[PDB]
C-alpha cells in the first residue's frame, strides 16, 4: 500500500487475501478433525471412568 | 451516463487511467481506482495547434 497504486496493489491484495484465507480454511479442518478426535478419546475416557 | 473532456498532450494521455500518478492524473484531473466507462482521445492538431 506504499510502493504501488490503489488499482494495482488489489490483485496482490485479492491473492494475499486468498492465499491467507486458504492457509486458515485447512487450519480450521484440522483443528476439527482434531478435536472430532478427542471427544471420541474423551468418551472413551468417561465410559472407562 | 456522464461524459468529461478536455485537451492534453498526446504521450499524456497514458496518465487518463485508473489510479495513475503525474502532473494531470494528481493535479489536474483523476480517476477513480473503480473507476467504470471509457476513455476516448484523438488528435486535435488541425484546430488545437
Amino acid at each position: 500500500l506504499s510502493r504501488l497504486d490503489p488499482p494495482e496493489a488489489e490483485v496482490q491484495i485479492d491473492r494475499l487475501i486468498t492465499g491467507r484465507l486458504q492457509s486458515l480454511q485447512t487450519y480450521v479442518t484440522q483443528q476439527l478433525i482434531r478435536a472430532a478426535e478427542i471427544r471420541a478419546s474423551a468418551n472413551l475416557a468417561a465410559t472407562k471412568m | 451516463v456522464y461524459a468529461d473532456s478536455f485537451v492534453i498532450r498526446g504521450n499524456e494521455v497514458s496518465q487518463i487511467a485508473p489510479g495513475q500518478t503525474g502532473n494531470i492524473a494528481d493535479y489536474n484531473y483523476k480517476l477513480p481506482d473503480d473507476f467504470t466507462g471509457c476513455v476516448i482521445a484523438w488528435n486535435s492538431n488541425k484546430l488545437d495547434s
